[PDB]
RNA sequence: AAUGCGCAGAUACCGGGAGGAACGCCGAUGGCGAAGGCAGCCACCUGGUCCACCCGUGACGCUGAGGCGCGAAAGCGUGGGGAGCAAACCGGAUUAGAUACCCGGGUAGUCCACGCCCUAAACGAUGCGCGCUAGGUCUCUGGGUCUCCUGGGGGCCGAAGCUAACGCG
């Protein structure tokens, strides 16, 4: 449902925007509690550590909660949906039955009024989180904690949805967004449904200065610069590539692998990529 | 309405206790959709040619379920979930035929 | 078309519709599973298409193989 | 479908002495009534062109007995107008 | 292994060669017999003889074996299926009934062109 | 016959598992649609169509220059899937040469949503609606008083008559 524009300027035949009609009857913000103020810095305690950052609007945070445990057996409500500038996915507000209000990334289609609810003993529809040893195999599930009781880390942004293969054992088979077989414990919580906003990745920003808005500097090539700081560069005309491709500190890049293969967590991966 | 029926294969370890349970299921939540038994029969425990989920045998139903056609297509979806209900399907009723007298 | 067994006039008051009764239709895939042609019976067309439609349905839930064997080829 | 109800309903309600099966009004209002009625899933479905033709094939009726239904007198001509509610 | 006089045998041809095996009757094969056994390239692979001599090489060993009581699928049409069913009385071991395999696709998967030249 | 494939265990052999696309006998000289065309089963939502009684209206009819909709397969833009098959292409063989026919591999595409292209041996090589002119034989579907009289759809032989002839009838 991507508005698109008319060519009135040569900057803006190309400029697409998404709609923003699931935004409900919401924005303004939450009270004394959650935002709090987050800090903008491009760099460490001293020299800068990522390049081309820095730059753009003002921002706060919402504290959205991902370890949700810690209120079983208690129904709740959903009561709006909002927009939050930090990650891609739109998220919700919760009002408990006993006053408590808390932010959840949003799965695919929830309603105003509509019930969610937690706990080992909880019906499956979109919205209910459970432990990963009572779900049926074959579902669609989101905000996938790894080994227990250390908040949710996998398959969380923004149309994207991890698939259960198979039980064995205590262990159950996780197939991730990126495409490998994981096991992972069974006391850990998930959440059914997947994320939802899928069209993210049909706009097209347009201009360049869109680009600098989200926070971003310009980026320079390599060949367009000296051989005191990359190892391309030189060549009185202009160069072909200079003898194979490399990274500003010496490493290539082209086809090399980087993964520690002593590492402990190579039991549980069959990796499928 | 219509003259609707229902052919049921349930899972044939079914004794005293899951059987009272999973007849009230059916029952209870077919009222919740709104259905009225008339000719209620089951069949025993019987035979299957082929082997369906590794069993040559199973245990059957019948009923004569008045529904309204609002929710036949999806009230299946009490039965999806089951898996030891095995064979679920409803069709309608009639008989003018008999020949070779 | 020969006649050596006409299971048509053999059997008497009987009815297509009907697929609980498989003592009737357990003759009508005679052997293989392979439904038979009208030269074995005689019976004419709207009573062969709804025979042949009666063990399509009964063909679903068990009963009925449909698929398997003879042995003495 | 379209049940005994409202069929028999329209027949009385468009008659001008109670016996007749049917006439020059109340022909064109089972005709409307179908119209009213088939062309709103149309919009739900949009691609069964056999049932698009099928809607043709009687728009192209009904305004063909509206044709005939001017040429005896026009004041009962503008009385299945605003009887009916059709073409504004 | 000396075992059960019981045993399954399973033979097929395809159109060109034609081998044999015999199997325990619920379970393992023990000994298998073909075409490259006996000592054939290209054609004389596919005849209608060498389906008796590997049908009487794989009895050597049946017999050497605890194996008297047969039985035997046959899977397809080929150069070989009409004689190794003879050529089980040549050792006798108390044949039994002849099975049917070899299934219709159902409407399966496409055959290549040589099987489309039937349009 | 080779190129390929296998002794780090292949082919065939058994029981579970993932995964697409296609639906065996029923089936034919069969039916349905205005034409292109359509076959597993289940329900939902819908157009068209023939017969019986013969109930009411009352000529409302037939054909259509331009306008609007439908339109196999290949092909093109935007995202999903990929087992088999498979244009381009690299091999093996054949041959005087073989950019081909035969064998082993192999992507786009064939598949699913939404927007466009609009061609054919789109063929009964037969515009459409109605009225008159001997009959045989089988088959499909209704009303029946069902050795058959009747109202329609699908084939094969034949009166008169037609055509340059073959032939339609
Ligand atoms: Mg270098």
């Amino acid at each position: 449902a991507v508005k698109k524009f008319k060519p009135y300027t040569p900057s803006r035949r190309f400029m697409t925007v998404a709609d923003f009609s699931e935004i409900t009857k919401t924005e303004p913000e939450k009270s004394l509690v959650k935002p709090l103020k987050k800090t903008g810095g491009r760099n460490n305690q001293g020299r800068i550590t990522v390049r081309f950052r820095g730059g753009g609007h003002k921002r706060l945070y919402r504290i959205i909660d991902f370890k949700r445990w810690d209120k079983v057996g208690i129904p709740a409500k959903v009561a709006a949906i909002e927009y939050d500038p930090n990650r891609s996915a739109r998220i919700a507000l919760l009002h408990y039955v006993d006053g408590e209000k808390r932010y959840i990334i949003a799965p695919d289609g929830l309603q105003v009024g509509q019930q969610v609810v937690a706990g080992p003993d909880a019906p499956i529809q979109v919205g209910n989180a459970l432990p990963l040893r009572f779900i049926p195999v074959g579902t669609v599930v989101h905000a996938v904690e790894l080994e227990p009781k250390k908040g949710a880390k996998l398959a969380r942004a923004a149309g994207t949805s991890a698939q259960i293969q198979g039980r064995e054992g205590d262990y159950v088979i996780l197939r991730l967004p990126s495409g490998e077989l994981r096991k992972v414990h069974g006391e850990c919580y998930a959440t059914v449904g997947a994320v939802g906003n899928a069209d993210h990745k049909n706009i097209v920003l347009g201009k360049a200065g869109r680009s600098r808005w989200l926070g971003r500097r310009p980026h320079v090539r390599g060949a367009a610069m000296n051989p005191v700081d990359h190892p391309h560069g030189g060549g009185e005309g202009r160069a072909p590539r200079g003898r194979p491709p490399a990274s500003p500190w010496g490493w290539q890049t082209k086809g090399l692998k980087t993964r520690k293969r002593r590492k402990p967590s190579s039991r549980f991966i069959i990796a499928r990529r | 309405m219509r003259r609707y029926e229902v052919n049921i294969v349930l899972n044939p370890n079914l004794d005293q206790s899951q059987l009272a349970l999973e007849k009230e299921i059916i029952q209870r939540a077919l009222e919740n959709y709104g259905a009225r038994v008339e000719k209620v029969e089951e069949l025993g425990l019987r035979r299957l040619a082929y082997p369906i989920a590794k069993d040559p045998q199973g245990y059957f139903l019948w009923y004569q379920v008045e529904m309204p056609e609002d929710r036949v297509n999806d009230l299946a979806r009490e039965l999806r979930i089951r898996d030891n209900v095995r064979r679920v399907m409803v069709v309608k009723s009639q008989e003018p035929f008999l020949a070779n007298a | 078309p020969s006649r050596k067994a006409k299971v048509k006039a053999t059997l008497g008051e009987f009815d297509l519709r009907d697929y609980r009764n498989v003592e009737v239709l357990k003759r009508f895939l005679s052997e293989t599973g392979k439904i038979l042609p009208r030269r074995r019976t005689g019976l004419s067309g709207k009573e062969q298409r709804i025979l042949a439609k009666t063990i399509k349905r009964a063909r679903i839930l068990g009963l009925l193989p449909f698929t398997e064997k003879l042995v003495r080829k | 479908p379209i049940t005994k109800e409202e069929k028999q309903k329209v027949i009385q309600e468009f008659a001008r002495f109670p016996g007749d099966t049917g006439s020059t009004e109340v022909q064109v209002a089972l005709l409307t009534l179908r119209i009213n009625r088939l062309s709103e899933h149309l919009k739900v479905h949009k691609k069964d062109h056999h049932s698009h033709r099928g809607l043709l094939m009687m728009v192209g009726q009904r305004r063909r007995l509206l044709r005939y239904l001017q040429r005896e007198d026009p004041e009962r001509y503008r009385a299945l107008i605003e009887k009916l509610g059709i073409r504004g | 292994k000396r075992q059960v006089a019981s045993g399954r045998a399973y033979i097929h041809a395809s159109y060109n060669n034609t081998i044999v095996t015999i199997t325990d009757p619920d379970g393992n094969p023990i000994t298998w017999s073909s075409g490259g056994v006996i000592g054939y390239k290209g054609s004389r692979k596919g005849t209608p003889y060498a389906a008796q001599l590997a049908a009487l090489d794989a009895a050597k060993k049946a017999m050497a074996y605890g194996m008297q009581s047969v039985d035997v699928i046959v899977r397809g049409t080929g150069a070989g299926r009409e004689q190794a069913i003879r050529a089980l009385q040549a050792s006798g071991l108390q044949v039994k009934s002849i099975v049917d395999d070899t299934p219709v696709p159902h409407n399966g998967c496409r055959p290549k062109k040589k099987f489309r030249k039937a349009s």
